[PDB]
C-alpha cells in the first residue's frame, strides 16, 4: 500500500495518510481519512486536535494597510479523536493502541487545488497538534483536490461571426494535457477587404472572486500565419496549437495546478461545476477585425494509480 | 544509485519458477520498471505492483529496498535478459542482465573520432508535447545506460554525468521528430542507441522502444 | 539522520534529535514479513514492554551517552531497528541477530 | 475740545513709555470722535507722529490700521489669531 | 518707534497644553519608527512609499509643533517676528493638507484594490505612485500659498500677535470667506466624503460574503478622523459669522485651542491606527519543517 506519513519536530506527532490527492466526482468527494500517532506521554492534561482548512492566498506585501490579512479561509474543520473504514482500521493494527483515527469530509461547492506562479492560490492544509484547548510541535501537510476528464464528450464546439465571414469549429471539447488542438477555419471574404495575416491564439480565463468577480486575460499559445486571402476567394485550413509550459514561464499570475512543495506542475485544469478560482480555456481566432471565441475543456484523463507527489525526474 | 542483482545467469526447465531480485542503494520509492530484452527491450512491470497492458504470469513485489520479479510459470518464449530500473531521479540507472505505434531511427556507420554523426528519431502515433523522448546506450556485453532525455512540455534537457557537454538533445515539435547531436566522440561511446518513448506527465516507464542503430568507433 | 545501529552478530546512536522528553523504541521486523514493535522507553518511569518479548527482552537508555542499549527462543532472528515510537527518524539498518 | 483732549491723551501715552500740530479732523461715529492728529513731537530736554486716537475706546498712536480703531465702538477681533492656521 | 495700539477689550486652556504635550511625547517616536523601517528596512512598494511620505509630513509637522507650543502657552506673545510665523503656518498647512490627501488616496487605493481587481496591478506602478505623490505635494504647496503672503504681526494690548490679516475694505470680506470655504471643501468635505463612500461600499461588498477585525479597524479610523477635524473646521467656519452677523467672540476664545489639540492628537494617532497596530508589524521587534516519508502496510 505504501501509506504516506509526515512527522513533527522533536518527534512528538506523526500522521499517516493513505493518499494525498482526492478526486471530486461531481457528486461526492473522497473522504480525508488517516491516523495520527502520538507520543505515549505527551498528552497529559491535553487533547489532540486535527484541523483541516482551505487557504486562499491572495497577496504578499511588506505591510498590512489597515486590517487586510492577505489570507482568507474558505472552510475550517476540526477533529478531536480523543465506523472506521478499511484503511485506517489496518493502520491501527500496524501502529498499536496509541493511534487515534481522524475522519474528514470535503463539502461541495469548494475550489480545487490551484496555484499561481510568481504560492498564491487555493490550497488544502492539514494541521495536527495537541494542546489544552507553535510550528515546532505541530504537523503541517498539504493535499490537493483535483478533478479529471468526465465520461461525456459534450457537444462539438462551433462559433461563427460576420462583419467578411469567419467560421471556426474545434473537433471536440475534452482535450488532454499536452494534446494538440485541431481547429478548422473557413472564410469567404465577400468583398472590399483583404486579410494580411491569420492569427489563432489560446488564452486562459481564470474566474477569481473574493469580494467581486474578476477576469484574467493571459494568452498561453499564440500562432501567426502569413497566408493572405483575396476578395471573392474561399480559404480553408486546419491549424495546430497546443498549450505548454515552455514559453509561458516568467508570466506572473499564470494559473497552474496545486504545488505541494516547490514542485513543477502543468497548467491548471478547467473547473467544471463559489468563492475561489475557476479556470476556463478559450481559443481566439482573429482576422487582420473579427474575433471568434471557442471555449474548450482541458482536463487530465482518469488515472489507474495515485499521481506522484513531485516530478518523476528529480534534479 | 548503484543497482546490482543477485542472480547472474540461471537455468530452468519449462515448469520451473524463475525468481529475479533487484536491490537498490538509496531506499528508492515504489518506482521500478522491469524490461525484458531478447531486439528492443519490452516493459513488463511498472511501479513494481502494476501490470503493463504481457500475460498475467509476470508479478512484481516490493519488500523495501529489495524488489523481486516472479514468473511462477516459465514459457519457452522467455529466454531473455531482465533489467531493473528506478525512475526516481534524473540519472536513472539500469540493473544487470539475468540470462535464463512504432519508432524508427536512422544513422550509423564508422565514427572516425571527430565529427557529428547526427541521429534522428521518427514518431508515428503520438506527439512530443505529451510524451517524453529518452535515449539510452547499450555497449556489447553490457547493460543499458541512459544518456539523454528531452521534455518538450517543460523544455528540460537532462544529460548523464559522463555524457553531458559532448551531447545535445533537440526536438522539432513540428514533424514529431527527435534528434541527438553528438560531438567529441571517444572510443568508449561505441554502443547501440535505442530511442525510447514515455508519457510525459505520468512517467510510468519507457513503453515503446526503437529498433536501435549500431554505432561503432 | 545518521542512524548508526550497533551490536548484534544492540545499540543505536542518533545525531540530529535528542532523547530529551521523547520515547524511543526498538523494532524487529519478522523472519520474512513486515515491521513489528518489540519494546519502548519513555523519559523514565513507564517502560511498557510488550507481551511476546516480556521477561526475555529488556531495554535501557542513557540521556548523556547518546546511545540506547536493548538487552536480550529461536524466533528472534531478524533485522532489529532503533527508532522513535512515533517513527519520526528515517529508518536505518541492523547488522544481524540470531 | 475733542481734538485737544485727543492730543493731550496721545502725548500722555507717549510720555508714559510739545510741538505745534498741522492736521485735525472729526468723525460723526457714535460714542466717540475719531481724531487724526497728524503732527510732530520734537522734544527738547527729554523727560512726525500718526496718533490715531479715538473715556477712549482705543489708541492707535505711532511716532496703519487706523480704520479698525475708527470703526471700533464695532469689533476689535483680529481674523484667526487663535491658531497657527 | 512706540507703535502701541492699546484699546478696551482656565481648565479649558490647560487641557489643550496637556494634549499638545501628550501628542509630542507619542508622535515623534512613532513617526521615527515608521520612517526608519518603511524608508530603509522594508521593501519599496506603493503602500510603503505612501506611508513614508505621510510619516515625513507628520514628522515635519510635529517638529514645528514646539514653536506653536511656545506661542500658545504664554497668552499669545509670539517672540519670533514676521519671518518665522508665516513660514511655520505655511509648513503646517502644507503638512496637514498632504496628510489628509495621503489618507484619502490610501482609502481610494484600498477600495480600488479590494473591489476592482481587474485593473489593480496595471496602473498601480511605482512610477505612477511617485507621480501621484509629487502631484499631492505640489497641490498642498500651492494651496497654502496665501498663508505665506497674508499673515502680519501687530500689537494687541502688550501682546505681539501674527494673524492672517485679511485686509490687504471690500476685498477684506470676500478674501476671508473664500479661503476658509476652500479649506473646508478641500480638507473636510471631499476627503471625508471619499473616505466614507469608499469604506461603506467596501463593507457592503464584504457583508455579502462569508474578517471581523477588518471592520473594527476601519470604524475606529473613521471615528478617530471624524471627532478631531470636525471641531477645527466648525470653529473655522464660525469665524465667518463674526464678520458677517453679530457675535460675542466668547465661545471661540477657547474652543479653537481644543480643536487644534484634537487635530494634533489625530495626527499623532494616525500612525497608531494605520501602521503601529497591525499584527504582522509587532513580530520583527520581538526578533529585534520535516520531510514527508512513507511506511508499509499489511494486507
Ligand atoms: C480579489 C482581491 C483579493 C485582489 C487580490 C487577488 C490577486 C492575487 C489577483 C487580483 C488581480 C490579478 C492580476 C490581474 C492582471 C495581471 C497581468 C496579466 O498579464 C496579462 O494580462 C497578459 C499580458 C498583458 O496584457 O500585460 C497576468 C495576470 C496578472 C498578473 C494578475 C495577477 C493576480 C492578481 C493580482
Amino acid at each position: 500500500t505504501r501509506v504516506f506519513k509526515k512527522s513533527s519536530p522533536n518527534g512528538k506527532l506523526t500522521v499517516y495518510l493513505g493518499k494525498r490527492d482526492f478526486v471530486d466526482h461531481l457528486d461526492k468527494v473522497d473522504p480525508v481519512d488517516g491516523v495520527v500517532l502520538v507520543d505515549p506521554d505527551y498528552l497529559k492534561d491535553r487533547k489532540v486536535f486535527v484541523t483541516l482548512t482551505v487557504a486562499f492566498r491572495y497577496g504578499r506585501e511588506d505591510l498590512d494597510v489597515l486590517g487586510l490579512s492577505f489570507r482568507k479561509d474558505l472552510f475550517i474543520a476540526t477533529y478531536q479523536a480523543f465506523p472506521p473504514t478499511r484503511l485506517q482500521d489496518r493502520l491501527l493494527r500496524k501502529l498499536g493502541q496509541h493511534a487515534h483515527p481522524f475522519f474528514f469530509t470535503i463539502p461541495q461547492n469548494l475550489p480545487s487545488s490551484v496555484t499561481l506562479q510568481p504560492a498564491l492560490g487555493v490550497d488544502f492544509e492539514i494541521r495536527a497538534f495537541v494542546a489544552k484547548s507553535h510550528k515546532r510541535n505541530s504537523v503541517r501537510l498539504v493535499i490537493r483536490k483535483v478533478q479529471f476528464a468526465p465520461e461525456k464528450p459534450g457537444p462539438q464546439p462551433s462559433a461563427e461571426t460576420t462583419r467578411l465571414h469567419l467560421e471556426a469549429s474545434l473537433d471536440k471539447e475534452l482535450y488532454y494535457h499536452g494534446e494538440p488542438l485541431n481547429v478548422n477555419v473557413h472564410v469567404t471574404n465577400n468583398s472590399t477587404k483583404t486579410v494580411k495575416k491569420i492569427k489563432v491564439s489560446v488564452r486562459q480565463y481564470a474566474d477569481i472572486v473574493l469580494f467581486s468577480t474578476a477576469q484574467y486575460k493571459v494568452p498561453v499559445a499564440q500562432l501567426e500565419q502569413d497566408d493572405q486571402v483575396s476578395p471573392s476567394s474561399t480559404f480553408s485550413k486546419v491549424y495546430t496549437i497546443t498549450p505548454l509550459l515552455s514559453d509561458n514561464r516568467e508570466k506572473r499570475g499564470l494559473a497552474l495546478d496545486g504545488k505541494l512543495k516547490h514542485e513543477d506542475t502543468n497548467l491548471a485544469s478547467s473547473t467544471i461545476v463559489v468563492l475561489g478560482i475557476l479556470v476556463s480555456y478559450r481559443v481566439k481566432v482573429k482576422l487582420v477585425d473579427v474575433s471568434v471565441e471557442l471555449p474548450f475543456v482541458l482536463m487530465h484523463p482518469k488515472p489507474k494509480e495515485e499521481p506522484p507527489h513531485r516530478e518523476v525526474p528529480e534534479n | 544509485i548503484q543497482m546490482t542483482q543477485s542472480p547472474s545467469s540461471l537455468s530452468a526447465s519449462v515448469g520451473d519458477r524463475v525468481t529475479i531480485t533487484c536491490r537498490a542503494s538509496q531506499s528508492v520509492s515504489s518506482a521500478v520498471a522491469w524490461y525484458q530484452q531478447k531486439k528492443a527491450p519490452k516493459l513488463l512491470i511498472y511501479s513494481a505492483s502494476s501490470l503493463y497492458s504481457v500475460p498475467s504470469r509476470f508479478s512484481g513485489s516490493r519488500s523495501g529496498t529489495d524488489f523481486t520479479l516472479t514468473i511462477s510459470s516459465l514459457q519457452p518464449e522467455d529466454f531473455a535478459t531482465y533489467y531493473c530500473q528506478q525512475y526516481k531521479y534524473v540519472p536513472v540507472t539500469f540493473g544487470q542482465g539475468t540470462k535464463v505505434v512504432q519508432l524508427v531511427e536512422s544513422g550509423g556507420g564508422l565514427v572516425q573520432p571527430g565529427g557529428s554523426l547526427r541521429l534522428s528519431c521518427a514518431a508515428s502515433g503520438f506527439n512530443v508535447y505529451s510524451s517524453s523522448i529518452h535515449w539510452v546506450r547499450q555497449a556489447p556485453g553490457k547493460g543499458l545506460e541512459w544518456v539523454a532525455s528531452i521534455s518538450s512540455y517543460y523544455g528540460y534537457t537532462y544529460y548523464a554525468d559522463s555524457v553531458k557537454g559532448r551531447f545535445t538533445i533537440s526536438a522539432d515539435t513540428s514533424k514529431n521528430t527527435a534528434y541527438l547531436q553528438m560531438n567529441s566522440l571517444r572510443a568508449e561511446d561505441t554502443a547501440v542507441y535505442y530511442c525510447a518513448r514515455s508519457r510525459q506527465f505520468w512517467y510510468s516507464g519507457l513503453d515503446y522502444w526503437g529498433q536501435g542503430t549500431l554505432v561503432t568507433v | 539522520v545518521q542512524l548508526q545501529e550497533s551490536g548484534g552478530g544492540l545499540s543505536c546512536v542518533v545525531s540530529g534529535f535528542f532523547f530529551d522528553t521523547v520515547t524511543m523504541a526498538w523494532y524487529r521486523r519478522a523472519p520474512g514479513k513486515h515491521r513489528e514493535l518489540v519494546a519502548s522507553a519513555t523519559a523514565g518511569g513507564t517502560t511498557t514492554y510488550a507481551d511476546s518479548v516480556k521477561d526475555r527482552f529488556t531495554i535501557s537508555r542513557d540521556n548523556a551517552k547518546n546511545t540506547v542499549y536493548l538487552q536480550m527462543k529461536p524466533e528472534d532472528t531478524a533485522v532489529y531497528y532503533c527508532n522513535t515510537f512515533v517513527r519520526s527518524l528515517s529508518w536505518g539498518q541492523g547488522t544481524q541477530v540470531t | 475740545e475733542a481734538q485737544r483732549r485727543g492730543l493731550q491723551v496721545a502725548l500722555e501715552e507717549f510720555h508714559k513709555h510739545e510741538t505745534s500740530v498741522e492736521s485735525a479732523v472729526d468723525t460723526p461715529f457714535p460714542a466717540g470722535i475719531f481724531v487724526r492728529l497728524e503732527f510732530k513731537l520734537q522734544q527738547t530736554s527729554c523727560r512726525k507722529c500718526l496718533a490715531c486716537i479715538k473715556k477712549v475706546l482705543g489708541r492707535l498712536v505711532h511716532c496703519t490700521q487706523c480704520l479698525r480703531v475708527q470703526r471700533a465702538g464695532h469689533s476689535f477681533y483680529f481674523p484667526g489669531q487663535f491658531a497657527f492656521s | 518707534d512706540y507703535y502701541s495700539l492699546e484699546s478696551d477689550l482656565g481648565v479649558v486652556h490647560w487641557v489643550s497644553l496637556v494634549l499638545y504635550c501628550l501628542a509630542f511625547v507619542l508622535g515623534i517616536p512613532g513617526n521615527a519608527i515608521v520612517i526608519w523601517f518603511t524608508g530603509f528596512k522594508w521593501k519599496k512598494t506603493v503602500t510603503t512609499l505612501w506611508f513614508l511620505n505621510l510619516a515625513i509630513a507628520d514628522f515635519i509637522f510635529l517638529l514645528f509643533l514646539p514653536l506653536y507650543i511656545s506661542y500658545v502657552a504664554m497668552n499669545f506673545h509670539w517672540p519670533f517676528g514676521i519671518w518665522l510665523c508665516k513660514a511655520n503656518s505655511f509648513t503646517a498647512q502644507l503638512n496637514m493638507f498632504a496628510s489628509v490627501f495621503f489618507l484619502t488616496v490610501i482609502s481610494l487605493d484600498h477600495y480600488i484594490h479590494l473591489i476592482h481587481p481587474v485593473l489593480s496591478h496595471r496602473h498601480r506602478t511605482l512610477k505612477n505612485s511617485l507621480i501621484v505623490i509629487i502631484f499631492i505635494w505640489l497641490l498642498a504647496s500651492l494651496i497654502g500659498g496665501p498663508a505665506l503672503y497674508f499673515r502680519d504681526t501687530v500689537e494687541f494690548n502688550n501682546h505681539t500677535l501674527c494673524y492672517n490679516n485679511f485686509q490687504k475694505p471690500d476685498l477684506t470680506l470676500i478674501r476671508h470667506h473664500v479661503l476658509t470655504w476652500v479649506k473646508f471643501i478641500i480638507g473636510y468635505l471631499f476627503p471625508l466624503l471619499t473616505m466614507s463612500i469608499c469604506y461603506l461600499c467596501l463593507i457592503f461588498k464584504v457583508k455579502k460574503r462569508s474578517s471581523s477585525r477588518h471592520f473594527w479597524t476601519i470604524l475606529v479610523v473613521v471615528v478617530a478622523f471624524v471627532v478631531c477635524w470636525t471641531p477645527y473646521h466648525l470653529f473655522s467656519i464660525w469665524e465667518l459669522t463674526i464678520h458677517h452677523n453679530s457675535y460675542s467672540h466668547h465661545v471661540m476664545q477657547a474652543g479653537i485651542p481644543l480643536s487644534t489639540g484634537l487635530a494634533f492628537l489625530n495626527s499623532c494617532l494616525n500612525p497608531i491606527l494605520y501602521v503601529l497596530i497591525s499584527k504582522k508589524f509587532q513580530a520583527r521587534f520581538r526578533s529585534s519543517s520535516c520531510t514527508t516519508a512513507s511506511s508499509s502496510l499489511a494486507k
